[PDB]
């Protein structure tokens, strides 16, 4: 009924999507002006500041389009609260698996700073969406409360 | 660092080691009832956690080194 | 070292503590002057003699060496 | 429901566009063979008989298509 491949393409990386019939030029469009935010590619497989994963392209399309939700773009506000649904959902399926974004950026191509870029690529997505993060509580303070641990502040 | 206070697995913790803990001095026994001060030499070498240094005048003769290993002890 | 009542306290790791510092264990002990005297060791019988009644010295006065008979022992090139 | 952003880009002059998502790619077609029809742009901002505004990229396109609807191509009339 509702299918449509859309691949995020660079250099050497690339993520295949699932959108709705209905709701894949939102989507293209998204990804097309998203390709032209990035430099030329680069076949040595980084640039500073550029993509350095697979991770990291979603995540930077995440904040693209969360950016334009939030931007004064009118008439197109319904259908990119959609595209947005989509990639924070593929994203927390394939990539995070359900664990936090931090333990899933603290994996990623190290330059102390893309670490970052990952993280607040996904809580832009997060508000931009309205989702308020789910009371998990980590590992740590489940096992403090379990009392094998004692947190101080 | 942060990411280590939102995580899921379960190996997410991290403790961090007492020497005393890790390495304090232990004792064991053998099948055949031997006691040996456990420690990362004598488990290492098999042998007392006690060992004779080399030493040129006196570690050099083939009968010191070789009494000493036949006393159960390492020597250099 | 000479003895496993001056070794243990290493070999735990309290020594480390009168310095004000956690609990430091080793993972052995090395002996050396300690075992000339063994009588399996070649040390002549008036050397190891000699060597007994050297008066030792704490770990007070040790660095003395350099400019007396401190002990029995003396530092020389 | 139906919303196409098309872009008619050149040197350093841009014109936006609103499009049926359905005439998506009729527009796409008619703005890609156009962008060939023009000389290699100049970032001087002008070319002799080329364009020279924006009013001239969108006056360009008007004709390069209306043209194509009276020249003889079936079924994509
Ligand atoms: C007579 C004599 C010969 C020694 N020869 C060596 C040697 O050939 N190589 C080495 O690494 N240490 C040598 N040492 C030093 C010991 O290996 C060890 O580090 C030291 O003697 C331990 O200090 P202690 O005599 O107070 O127990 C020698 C020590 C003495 C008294």
């Amino acid at each position: 009924q509702s299918l449509r491949p859309l691949v995020l393409t660079h250099g050497s990386l690339e993520f295949s999507f699932l959108v709705p019939t209905s709701l894949h030029f939102q989507a293209a469009q998204l990804k097309d002006s998203f390709l032209a935010t990035l430099p030329q590619p680069t076949e040595e497989l980084a640039q500073d500041d550029e993509p350095s994963s697979v991770v990291e392209l979603v995540a930077r399309y995440i904040a693209f389009v969360a950016h334009e939700v939030d931007e004064g773009d009118e008439d197109a506000h319904p259908t990119n609260l959609e595209v947005l649904k989509l990639i924070l959902n593929e994203f927390e399926r394939a990539f995070m698996r359900g664990n936090d974004v931090h333990a899933i950026a603290a994996n990623v191509a190290g330059i102390t700073a893309k670490k970052i870029g990952v993280v607040r690529a996904y809580y832009a997505g997060r508000a931009a969406a309205g989702r308020a993060p789910k009371p998990y509580d980590s590992a740590l303070f489940r096992a403090a409360a379990e009392n094998n641990v004692k947190i101080y502040s | 660092y942060k990411p280590e206070l939102f995580d899921r697995d379960d190996n997410a913790v991290q403790f961090a080691v007492d020497w005393v803990k890790e390495h304090g001095p232990r004792l064991v026994k053998t099948s055949v009832g031997q006691t040996f001060v456990d420690t990362k030499m004598s488990r290492l070498l098999g042998v007392p956690p006690v060992m004779v240094a080399g030493m040129t005048p006196t570690t050099v003769p083939w009968d010191f080194v070789a009494a000493t290993m036949n006393a159960g002890y390492h020597i250099e | 070292f000479g003895g496993s009542e001056d070794t243990y306290p290493y070999l735990t790791g309290s020594w480390s503590t009168k310095f004000g510092y956690p609990p430091m264990p080793f993972d052995g002990c090395m002996f050396g002057s300690r075992m000339m005297t063994a009588k399996e060791a070649h040390t002549s019988k008036q050397a190891k003699q000699a060597i007994v009644d050297a008066p030792g010295v704490d770990d007070d006065q040790w660095e003395n060496t350099y400019k007396r008979p401190t002990g029995g022992v003396i530092t020389v090139l």
